[PDB]
C-alpha cells in the first residue's frame, strides 16, 4: 500500500508540472490564444504550477519520511506558499466564471467594461489577497494556537503540522474557499437560468408549434457546468469542511484522512489544465508544441 | 452539422436598399451572437452589425441609423435590414454564428459569403 | 498451518520467527473472537508464504496480553521482525480482513 501511496505522489507532481507548463507554453507563444480569458488562465496556471514545483514535493517528503527536514523557518515558509497559491488558484476560477457569465450573457456589455488593464488589476489584487491570507498571518505567528499540543509542534522543528486558532481556520476558509464557491454557484446557476430562460421565449414566439428540447449543444454546456463545479467540490470541500471542523472538536476526525483530503485539493491543479483549455486554439497549439 | 445560408444579396443603386437573411440550421446553443461581417476588396474582415440571443445589439459606426440587425425570435435567422446604401458599403457579406456551449471558450460558425454590390 | 501459541513458546514463536506473523488475541468466552476463527483458517493458507497466522487464548495465557495493552477482543497484531507493525480491534469479514493484510504486507 505505501509502496503505492509514493508512486501516486510521483505522477502528481508530474501531471501538475506537465499540464500546467503546457497551457503557460502555448498561451505565451501563440498570438491566437492570448485573449482576455486565457490572460485569467495564466494566472491559474502559475498558481498550480508552483504548487507543482514547491508545494507538493516537499509534501510528499513529509508523508513518506513521517518527520520535516527542513527546519522551523522552511516549515512556514513552505506553508505560507502553499496557502498563497491554493488561495490565488481558487479565487481565480471564481474570476473565470465570472468572465464567462459576462462573456455569454453581456457580451457587449462586458468588451467595453472588461478591458486587459481592468484585468491585470483583478489577477493583481487576487495574489495580493493571497499573499496577505497566507504570508502576513502564518510568518508573523498570528495564525498560532495557543493549547499546549500546539505549541508543541511549533517548538519542534521535525513537526510541520497544519494546526491554527479559531479566527484563521474560519477566515481564511472563508476568503480562501467558501466565498469563491458561493460565487461559483451563483454566477453559473445565472448562466443555467439564462439559457433556460432563452429556450422559454424560443417556445412562446412559436405561436404553440413547437416545444424545443434539450439538443446535443444543450447536453454539452450542462456537463460542461458540472465538470467544472463538480471536480472544484470534490477536490476542495471534504479539506476545507474537515478544516472548520478541527477548529472545534479535534478529535472527531482522524489525522490520515485530513491528510489525504489535502492530496485531493492538490489534484484540483493537476484538473484544470484539462477542463479550461480544451479551446481549438489550444489544441493546435498543444500539438505544435510537442513536434 | 451546422450550416449557415445566406441570401438577400446582389446589386442595387445607390440610396437603395438590402435585407440580407441568414438562416442557421443544425445544433446551436440558446446562448450566442448571430452577425455579419463584411471584407470590402483589398481590405480586412470589418464587423457590421450582431445581435445576443438575449437581444442586445451591437453596430459599427460606419453603419449606424442606416443598418438594423434583429432575428428571428422562434428558428435560428438573422436579418440585415440595410437602407441608405453607398458605394463604400460594397462587399461580400458573410453570417457569423459565436456559439456558447462550451462555456470557457466560444465556437464559431462562417457563411460562404454573399455580394453586395452597390453602384452610383 | 496455524501455530498455536503459549505465554513461553511466544519469544521464540512470534519476536524471534522470520517474516510477518498475524497474531490472533482470542478467548474461549468472548463470541466476537469465535466469529473471525473460521476466516483465520482460510487465511492461512491462502497467504502462504507471505504470512504465519498465530493464536494465543488469553484464559489460558494470561501474561502476554498486558504486555502488549490488549483491551478488548479480537484484537490482531500483525509483527514483523519482532516488532509490531499494524493493529486491528474487533471481528471482521474476509474482504475487510483482505485488504488489512494487503496493505499492511506488501510494504
Ligand atoms: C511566488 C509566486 C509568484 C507568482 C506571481 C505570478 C504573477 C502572475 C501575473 C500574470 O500572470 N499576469 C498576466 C500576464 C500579469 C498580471
Ligand atoms: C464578503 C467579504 C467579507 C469577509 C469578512 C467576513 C467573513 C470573515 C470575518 C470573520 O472573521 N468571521 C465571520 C466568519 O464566520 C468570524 C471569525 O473571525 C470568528 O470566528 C472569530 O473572530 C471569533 O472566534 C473570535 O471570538
Ligand atoms: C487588495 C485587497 C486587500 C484586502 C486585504 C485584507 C485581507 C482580509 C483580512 C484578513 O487577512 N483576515 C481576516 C481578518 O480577521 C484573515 C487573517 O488575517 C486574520 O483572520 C487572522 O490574522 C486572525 O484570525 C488571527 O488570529
Ligand atoms: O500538511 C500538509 N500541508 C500543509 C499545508 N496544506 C494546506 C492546504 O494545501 C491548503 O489549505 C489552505 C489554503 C488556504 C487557506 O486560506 C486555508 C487553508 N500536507 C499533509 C501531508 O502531505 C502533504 C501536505
Ligand atoms: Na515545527
Amino acid at each position: 500500500a505505501a509502496k503505492v501511496m509514493s508512486l501516486l505522489m510521483a505522477l502528481v507532481v508530474l501531471l501538475i508540472v506537465a499540464g500546467n507548463v503546457l497551457v503557460i507554453a502555448a498561451i505565451g507563444s501563440t498570438q491566437r490564444l492570448q485573449t482576455l480569458t486565457n490572460l485569467f488562465i495564466t494566472s491559474l496556471a502559475c498558481a498550480d504550477l508552483v504548487v507543482g514545483l514547491l508545494v507538493v514535493p516537499f509534501g510528499a517528503t513529509l508523508v513518506v519520511r513521517g518527520t520535516w527536514l527542513w527546519g522551523s523557518f522552511l516549515c512556514e515558509l513552505w506553508t505560507s506558499l502553499d496557502v498563497l497559491c491554493v488561495t490565488a488558484s481558487i479565487e481565480t476560477l471564481c474570476v473565470i466564471a465570472i468572465d464567462r457569465y459576462l462573456a455569454i450573457t453581456s457580451p457587449f456589455r462586458y468588451q467595453s467594461l472588461m478591458t486587459r488593464a481592468r484585468a491585470k488589476v483583478i489577477i493583481c489584487t487576487v495574489w495580493a489577497i493571497s499573499a496577505l491570507v497566507s504570508f502576513l498571518p502564518i510568518m508573523m505567528h498570528w495564525w498560532r494556537d495557543e493549547d499546549p499540543q500546539a505549541l508543541k509542534c511549533y517548538q519542534d522543528p521535525g513537526c510541520c503540522d497544519f494546526v491554527t486558532n479559531r479566527a484563521y481556520a474560519i477566515a481564511s476558509s472563508i476568503i480562501s474557499f467558501y466565498i469563491p464557491l458561493l460565487i461559483m454557484i451563483f454566477v453559473y446557476l445565472r448562466v443555467y437560468r439564462e439559457a433556460k430562460e432563452q429556450i422559454r421565449k424560443i417556445d412562446r414566439a412559436s405561436k404553440r408549434k413547437t416545444s424545443r428540447v434539450m439538443a446535443m449543444k444543450e447536453h454539452k454546456a450542462l456537463k460542461t457546468l458540472g465538470i467544472i463545479m463538480g471536480v472544484f467540490t470534490l477536490c476542495w470541500l471534504p479539506f476545507f469542511l474537515v478544516n472548520i471542523v478541527n477548529v472545534f472538536n479535534r478529535d472527531l476526525v482522524p489525522d490520515w484522512l485530513f491528510v489525504a483530503f489535502n492530496w485531493l485539493g492538490y489534484a484540483n491543479s493537476a484538473m484544470n489544465p484539462i477542463i479550461y483549455c480544451r479551446s481549438p486554439d489550444f489544441r493546435k497549439a498543444f500539438k505544435r508544441l510537442l513536434a | 452539422q451546422v450550416q449557415l445560408q445566406e441570401s438577400g444579396g446582389g446589386l442595387v443603386q445607390a440610396g437603395g436598399s438590402l435585407r440580407l437573411s441568414c438562416a442557421a440550421s443544425g445544433s446551436i446553443f440558446a446562448l450566442n451572437i448571430m452577425g455579419w461581417y463584411r471584407q470590402a476588396p483589398g481590405k480586412q474582415r470589418e464587423l457590421v452589425a450582431a445581435i445576443h440571443s438575449g437581444g442586445t445589439t451591437n453596430y459599427a459606426n460606419s453603419v449606424k441609423g442606416r443598418f438594423t440587425i434583429s432575428r428571428d425570435n422562434a428558428a435560428n435567422t438573422v436579418y440585415l435590414q440595410m437602407n441608405s446604401l453607398k458605394p463604400e458599403d460594397t462587399a461580400v457579406y458573410y453570417c457569423n454564428v459565436k456559439d456558447f456551449g462550451a462555456i470557457i471558450y466560444d465556437y464559431d460558425y462562417w457563411g460562404q459569403g454573399t455580394q453586395v454590390t452597390v453602384s452610383s | 498451518k496455524i501455530i498455536h501459541l503459549t505465554d513461553d513458546s511466544f519469544d521464540t514463536d512470534v519476536l524471534k520467527a522470520d517474516g510477518a506473523i498475524l497474531v490472533d488475541f482470542w478467548a474461549e468466552w468472548s463470541g466476537p473472537s469465535k466469529m473471525i476463527a473460521p476466516i483465520l483458517d482460510e487465511i492461512a493458507d491462502e497467504y502462504q508464504g507471505k504470512l504465519t497466522v498465530a493464536k494465543l487464548n488469553i484464559d489460558q495465557n494470561p501474561g502476554t496480553a498486558p504486555k502488549y495493552g490488549i483491551r478488548g477482543i479480537p484484537t490482531l497484531l500483525l509483527f514483523k521482525n519482532g516488532e509490531v507493525a499494524a493493529t486491528k480491534v474487533g471481528a471482521l469479514s474476509k474482504g475487510q480482513l483482505k485488504e488489512f493484510l494487503d496493505a499492511n504486507l506488501a510494504e
